[PDB]
C-alpha cells in the first residue's frame, strides 16, 4: 500500500534489463 | 494474578518492546546486503494477542527500488528506532514509577 | 532481549571492517601487474550471508572477481605470452571509492547502535 | 584497523617508484646510459582465515 | 586494634606521596610524564573512598553494637 | 560452609569471574600493537563451573583477518567484548547487591 | 574455527614473502 | 582484584608516550645531518615487550637504530662531503613516521578510555553497599 | 586479594552481626519478660 | 590554617600560571611594535619565593630586525600552549583535591 506501512506479503525482486528480449 | 497480573501488562508490553528493538538493530546492521527483505512486528496488534495469550513477524513494503534486491531504508529505520528507544525508556519510567509507588504503600 | 544486540553489531562492525580492509587493499593492489608465483594480480570481493528468522551478518568467503582482465602489449616483459599481453588487474577504482565510503558510513551507524542499546540497557539496569 | 599498514606502504612504495622515475630523468644526457624499469609487485598476507 | 591506624596512616603516606609527586612536577622540572602523575592520583582518591567507606561501615557496626537492650 | 556461604558465593565467584575477565580483555587490549601478540580469551560458562565444582586455563581466539606483524588481537571484537562484560559486571554487582539488601531488611524488627 | 570464537591452538606465523623459491 | 588494570594501562600509556616521542624526534630530525661529534644522525625505533610477572603490559626494552639503508647526497661543496663528496643524511620514511603516530595516538586514548571505564566500575563496587 | 572480596567479607560480617545481636535482644526480652511475670 | 596550607600550593601555581598567560598573550599582541623588548617570568623561581609585585625578564632574542622588534611567533605560540595546558592540569588536580575533601564529610 503506502509506502513506509506494513503488508504480509513479500516484496518481488526488482529487475532491470538493458534490453527488453 | 493481582500483583502478577497488574505488573504482567507494562512487564509483556517492554519485553514486546525490546523484541522489536531486536528486530530493528537486525535489520538495520543488515542493510547493505542483497537480497534482505527489511522485516518488522505489528507492535499494537501483537501486543493485544500477548496480553490474552514466537512473534509473526512480516515484511515491510518498499519505497524506492533497488537493484540488488534490498528493501531496508536507512532514513525510516533510524526514525523507527529512535521510536522504539523512547517508547522502550517511557515504559521503564511507568514501570518503575508502579513499583516504587507500591513499596512506597508498604513504609 | 538485548544481550543479542551486541552479537549483531559485533558482527556487523567485523564485516563492515573486512569490506574496508579488501576495498584498501584492492586500492593499494590496483597497478601491480605480477604475482609472487607469477599469477596476475585479481580483484577480490567479499560475500555477505545471513546467519540464520533474521540475524547479523557473516563473511562467508572472499571469491575473485570474473570480470575480463584488462590486458596491455608489451613484449619487454618476461610475463608476457605468446602475443606480447600482460594481465593489469582489472580493478575498478571509483567503485572502491564509494565502497570504502559506504563502509565507515555503516561502521558507523552501527557502532552508534551499540552505543544507545548499551545506554538503554544501562538505564534499565536501575529499574 | 590495520588497512592504514597496507595504505601506507602503498603510499612509500609510490614515493619509491617516483624517485626512480625522477633518477631516470635525471641523468637524460649522460652518454651510454640505460634507464631503470619499474613495476609495482604485489605480496599477500595469508593464514587461517579470510 | 592497631590495625586500622596502620591501614589509615599507610593511605595517608600513599596520598600525600601523589600530592609530593603533583607539586614536582608543577615544579616545571623533568622527572614525571603526566601519565604516572595521574595514575597515582587516582590510586590515592580509589584509596581514600576505600578508607571513608570502611570508616562508615565500622562507625555503623559500632552504633548496633551499642544499641543493644540487656 | 552451610546457607549464606553458598547462597552468596555463587554470585561472588561469578563476580570475580567477570573480573578476571575483564583484567584479561584489558591485558590483551593494551598489548594491541606488539607485534606476535596472541588475543587472550577464556570460556565463562566452563570456567565457572569448574570453579562452582572446585589455574584458570585461557584460550586463543581465532584470528579475523591475517597480519604480516603476526598480531592476531582485533581491535573492534575485543573494545565490543570489554563493553559487554563490563555490563554483565554491573548486572552482576546490582542483582548481588539487591539480594543481599533484601536479605539484610528481614534483620529488622 | 569460524573468525571471531574462541580455539585451543594458537595461529601459525604470517610469513608473506616476497617471492616463492 | 581489578587494581591491576591500573598498572597495565599506566605500562601501556608510558610506552605509547615513548613511541609517540620517538616517532616525532625523528620527523623533526628527518633532514638533520651531521650531529654532535659528527656522527650523523639515525633513526631511531622502539621494542614492545610484555611485562610478565602469565600475561601483563607491555613495557619497552630499549631503543634500536634502524638498519635499512643510508641515504646519500652528492654536495662536495660542504665540509662533510666525503672522498667521493656524498653527505649522509638519514633514513626517515615520513608516512612510517606519520602512521607510526597516529596509532599511537589511537592506542593512547583507548587505553585511558580503559582506565576511566575501570575506574567507573570500582567505584561502583564500592557503593554496592 | 580483591576489592569485590573485601566488599563481600564486610556484607557477610555485617549479616552475621545482625543476626547475633537480634537472636541476643530476643533472647534477653523474652527473659525480661519471664522474669518480670510471677 | 591547614585547610589553607593544604591548597596553598595549588592555588599559587594556578595564580603564577595566570599571570604568565597574561605576559605572553600581552607580548604577542604587541608582535608589531617596534622597540618592543619580549617578556616573561622564571615559573620555578617565582613559584619557590611565592610558597616560602612579579619579577620579570626580557626573553634572549632569537634572530635580529631592523625595527627592533624581539618576539618570535612560533616559540610564544608553544610556550602559551604549554601554560594553558599546565593551568589546565593544575585546576583540575584542584578540584579532585577539594571534591576528596568534600566526600570525606559523608
Amino acid at each position: 500500500g503506502v509506502p513506509g506501512a506494513l503488508s504480509n506479503q513479500p516484496a518481488p525482486p526488482n529487475e532491470a534489463p538493458i534490453a527488453t528480449p | 494474578d493481582r500483583l502478577d497480573a497488574a505488573l504482567r501488562f507494562q512487564q509483556e508490553a517492554l519485553n514486546l518492546r525490546a523484541q522489536r528493538q531486536e528486530i530493528l538493530a537486525a535489520n538495520i546492521a543488515n542493510a547493505d546486503t542483497p537480497g534482505y527483505q527489511a522485516r518488522d512486528i505489528d507492535f499494537a496488534s501483537e501486543l493485544k494477542k500477548v496480553m490474552v495469550r514466537a512473534v509473526d513477524l512480516l515484511y515491510r513494503v518498499p519505497d524506492q527500488p533497488s537493484l540488488d534486491g534490498n528493501t531496508v531504508d536507512m532514513d525510516r529505520e533510524r526514525t523507527q528506532f529512535a521510536d522504539n528507544s523512547l517508547k522502550y525508556q517511557m515504559g521503564l519510567t511507568v514501570l518503575g514509577s508502579q513499583l516504587k509507588g507500591m513499596m512506597n504503600v508498604l513504609q | 532481549a538485548l544481550l543479542n544486540i551486541f552479537d549483531i553489531a559485533g558482527s556487523a562492525l567485523a564485516a563492515q571492517s573486512k569490506r574496508l580492509n579488501v576495498a584498501a587493499s584492492n586500492l593499494a593492489n590496483a597497478d601491480s601487474v605480477t604475482g609472487p608465483d607469477g599469477q596476475p594480480y585479481r580483484a577480490k570481493q567479499v560475500v555477505f550471508q545471513v546467519d540464520a528468522a533474521t540475524g547479523g551478518v557473516k563473511v562467508a568467503s572472499v571469491i575473485e572477481s570474473q570480470a575480463p582482465e584488462k590486458l596491455v602489449y608489451e613484449p619487454g616483459n618476461p610475463l608476457a605470452d605468446a602475443n606480447g599481453y600482460v594481465k593489469m588487474p582489472n580493478v575498478d577504482v571509483v567503485g572502491e571509492m564509494v565502497n570504502t565510503m559506504s563502509a565507515s558510513r555503516s561502521y558507523q551507524a552501527n557502532i552508534e547502535v551499540l552505543n544507545t542499546v548499551k545506554s538503554m540497557m544501562l538505564k534499565t539496569l536501575t529499574l | 584497523d590495520h588497512a592504514i599498514y597496507t595504505a601506507m606502504g602503498a603510499a612509500s612504495q609510490t614515493l619509491n617508484q617516483q624517485a626512480v622515475t625522477a633518477s631516470n630523468l635525471a641523468n637524460a644526457s649522460t652518454p651510454g646510459f640505460r634507464a631503470q624499469l619499474n613495476a609495482l609487485r604485489a605480496v599477500p598476507v595469508d593464514g587461517l582465515s579470510l | 586494634a592497631g590495625q586500622l591506624h596502620a591501614a589509615l596512616d599507610r593511605i595517608s603516606d600513599r596520598q600525600a606521596a601523589a600530592r609530593v609527586q603533583a607539586e614536582k612536577f608543577t615544579l616545571g622540572e623533568p622527572g614525571i610524564a603526566l601519565n604516572d602523575v595521574m595514575a597515582d592520583m587516582q590510586k590515592a582518591s580509589v584509596s581514600m573512598q576505600m578508607g571513608i567507606q570502611v570508616r562508615n561501615k565500622l562507625v555503623a557496626a559500632y552504633q548496633e553494637v551499642m544499641s543493644m537492650q540487656v
